[PDB]
């Protein structure tokens, strides 16, 4: 009816139609702290809305009046409470309702509450029809939107949505191979449909992640996934990694390609590996070249990893202090 | 020597730590060469005005304006009328660190103003006559712990909290943030977290709780904020916290856990990214790098030893630059970064990282780094809580005089 920022809005004390209700201030105490100076059309909304929650009044006009309070301020919780109430109390068209609040997150889409009222609708009216494409939207304007993927990732699980994903993930890697939000949909996707024990499933997934580093040699979240899809069986499980990773030293080298050396290195000396003392050694230098050189701002780390090696794979550290 | 720098971020071999993009452009990394460029000119500008540099923090100024804050402030804060137990805490918490006493007469008017924000059935709310909800439950109770009277600890009715803890309780382990909202990590940080320090947790409290936040921990090492989320800062935080709070730290893959965080440090900016391929923001200091104190005392309880005994695992100095040079307003105030504008969130959180990286602890060792001035020091604080050590002792010990509600 009224919007907020209309030329012709009008303050609610000099609106006929609610001359009825006393408005209801704000009590802050004899002697405020953080207090707030509002403005006029803020302190105005909020008044009356004090006023119909204190009265239970559960009308069309208190429906929307919570239209303005929430505008004026969308992270208050207790309003989106009593506007929820009035949805169910006076029921009102649920559809009319998912229209605005698409308009809404529109608008600020990094707000909790207006994400978790969508959530509410849907469940609700157990209808998921409109929310991949819906989200899509805003994922086309801020591709790592938190509280997007969070709601994406709800509909897909809740609904059995699977099909199409793996598809999206494609695409929007190819518009920024460099977005973490969505290497993690991929993981998200494949561990709930296929799974990474098909070994031609993780065969392909390991080819793509090298074939993307051979392109951006730099992007840590490849790096990132190739590791993550590896680690739980074990690096050293998977003999041929090492010699692949050396063959890319030349030409794509990187603090990333040498920290994964460690890693693997790591993981040999704990599953008791040949030349125990060749592998010790190799690492320790890389260790070193990271702390001192490579990657100097993460050197507390790499100075324990150092001594952490030495600590237990040393050949003197099963030899009793005696010998 | 005298030709060396003594400042970490102007050496010469920094320009080396500038971004690869390998000549493949996207908008992950045209976004994050912006950035870089903005700080190299912050870091290049003492040699282009041919002056020493000299990294002061401006007590006099952040003092101005968080004593003023903390009465009144500006229509600007309207989308923070229902987040103000906030407010007072970021605000009380700043002084705090900055060793600024409380005026006895604003403790008392900050204890009235919360019991207004109680709820009669348990819980605090964002302000007056709002419904309760767990976020400004934590912040209320951390503000009445900085104060530290038994005026302050006698505001909380102990009883109706655990009947609202209760209320929210999921039988997967979870706990909503409030009646009929979101489910997410944070929630099982602020209720330990009050839980805790008011002496109310039962026997069964928190069943299944350490379990959810586990499986919150995914394939990159950190913590999201539900089952399956991409691995952010602030959540990483509130799990490893909760779970330190419940002593089940070892329910957590600890190992690459700390792969994860450490790695989220800028090697050119020096600060903290929230999550990886995204941009260094001065609040992390304290939600990313106060994980390194967490990690410590968590390795350290397992025997581990190849610890330090004198730094944290993560680069001091740089995060300390970072602040110093690049978060702090010229009349007051803290920053996420250059351009951007202040605001008490980031004065609270840039301030807390800054006392991290100053003060290195592990029982009977004890080792600081100042950078600057020596004036630059801090008070400490305690990496579970985020208040002072000192307040949490305190605190503890007084509710421990109560039973546990129900006996
Ligand atoms: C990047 N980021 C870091 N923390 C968050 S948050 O956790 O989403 N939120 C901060 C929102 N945020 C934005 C922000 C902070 N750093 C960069 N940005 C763009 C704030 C929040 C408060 C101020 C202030 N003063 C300034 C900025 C912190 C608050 C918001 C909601 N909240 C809350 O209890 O309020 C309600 C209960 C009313 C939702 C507790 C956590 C985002
Ligand atoms: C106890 C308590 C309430 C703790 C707060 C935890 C916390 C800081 C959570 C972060 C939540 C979030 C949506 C971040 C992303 O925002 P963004 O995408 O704008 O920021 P980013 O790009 O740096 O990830
Ligand atoms: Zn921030």
């Amino acid at each position: 009816f009224l919007s907020l920022d209309s030329p012709t809005y009008v303050l609610y004390r000099d609106r006929a139609e609610w001359a009825d209700i006393d408005p209801v201030p704000q009590n802050d105490g004899p002697s405020p702290v953080v207090q707030i100076i509002y403005s006029e059309k803020f302190r105005d909304v909020y008044d009356y809305f004090r006023a119909v929650l204190q009265r239970d009044e559960r009308s069309e006009r208190a429906f929307k009046l919570t239209r303005d309070a929430i505008e004026l301020n969308a992270a208050n919780y207790t309003v989106w409470h009593f506007r929820r109430v009035l949805l169910r109390s006076l029921q009102k068209d649920l559809q009319e309702e998912m229209n605005y609040i698409i308009a809404i997150i529109e608008e600020q889409p990094k707000n909790y509450q207006v994400w978790h009222h969508r959530r509410v609708l849907v469940e609700w009216l157990k209808d998921p029809s409109q929310e991949l494409e819906f989200i899509a939207d805003i994922l086309n304007q801020d591709a790592k939107n938190y509280h997007a993927w969070q709601h994406r990732q709800w509909v897909i699980q809740e609904f059995r949505l699977w099909d199409n994903e793996l598809q999206y993930v494609d695409q929007l890697l190819k518009e920024d191979v460099r977005n973490n939000s969505v290497w993690n949909q991929r993981h998200f996707v494949i561990s709930n449909t296929t799974g990474y024990s098909d070994r031609a499933v993780l065969e392909r997934e390991v080819q793509y992640t090298l074939e993307m580093i051979k392109l951006v040699p730099h992007n840590e979240s490849a790096w990132n996934y190739l590791k993550g899809i590896l680690q739980d069986r074990g690096l050293s499980r998977y003999p041929n990694l090492l010699n692949q990773l050396l063959d890319l030293q030349p030409s794509h080298s990187s603090p990333y390609l040498i920290a994964f050396l460690v890693d693997i290195y790591e993981d040999m000396l704990e599953n008791q590996c040949d030349n125990k003392e060749d592998i010790l050694n190799k690492a320790l230098e890389l260790c070193e070249i990271l702390a001192k050189e490579k990657d100097t701002i993460r050197k507390e780390y790499w100075r324990y990893i150092g001594r952490s090696l030495q600590s237990k794979h040393s050949r003197e550290s099963d030899i009793p202090a005696s010998v | 020597p005298v030709w060396s720098e003594p400042l970490y971020s102007l050496r010469p071999e920094h320009a080396r730590e500038r971004l690869q993009d390998d000549s493949v452009e996207t908008v992950t990394s045209i976004e994050q060469a912006k950035v870089e460029e903005k700080i190299q000119e912050v870091f290049s500008s003492y040699k282009f005005n041919h002056l020493v540099p000299r990294l002061v923090l401006q007590r006099e100024k952040h003092f101005h304006y968080l004593k003023r804050g903390l009465r009144q402030l500006t229509d600007a804060y309207e989308c923070l009328d229902a987040s103000r137990p906030w407010l007072c805490y970021w605000i009380l918490h700043s002084l705090e660190l900055l060793d600024e006493p409380i005026p006895q007469i604003v403790a008392t008017d900050v204890c009235q103003f919360l019991e207004l924000c109680q709820s009669p059935d348990g819980g605090f709310g964002g302000g007056p006559g709002q419904y309760p909800h767990l976020a400004p439950t934590y912040a209320a109770v951390n503000a009445l712990c900085i104060i530290g009277t038994e005026e302050a600890y006698n505001v909380i009715n102990r009883e109706k909290l655990l009947q609202y803890l209760y209320s929210l309780k999921q039988p997967d382990g979870s706990f909503l943030m409030h009646v009929g909202g979101e489910v997410d990590v944070r929630s099982a940080y602020c209720a330990a977290s009050v839980a805790s320090l008011t002496n109310i947790i039962t026997p069964d409290l928190f069943e299944g709780t350490a379990e959810w936040i586990a499986r919150c921990q995914n394939w990159e090492g950190g913590i999201g904020g539900v089952p399956g989320m991409e691995a952010h800062g602030g959540y990483t935080f509130c799990g490893l916290a909760a779970l330190v709070i419940l002593k089940k730290e070892r329910s957590l893959n600890l190992k690459s856990l700390l792969q994860w965080v450490t790695s989220r440090q800028m090697r050119f900016e020096g600060g903290f990214q929230g999550r990886c391929n995204k941009l260094v923001d001065g609040c992390y200091s304290f939600w990313q790098a106060g994980l390194l104190p967490l990690l410590h005392r968590a390795l350290h309880a397992q025997g581990d030893p190849a610890l330090s005994m004198s730094h944290w695992m993560f680069h001091q100095q740089a995060l300390q630059e970072y602040i110093l040079m690049c978060c702090q307003c010229p009349a007051g105030g803290l920053l996420d970064k250059p351009g951007k504008s202040r605001d008490f969130y980031h004065t609270c959180y840039c301030l807390s990282g800054l006392s991290i990286a100053q003060h290195f602890g592990s029982g009977a060792m004890l080792h600081d780094v100042v950078m600057g001035v020596p004036e630059n020091v801090l008070q400490p604080t305690h990496p579970v809580y985020n208040i002072g050590p000192d307040k949490v002792i305190q605190a503890t010990t007084h509710f421990l005089q109560k039973p546990v509600p129900g006996f």
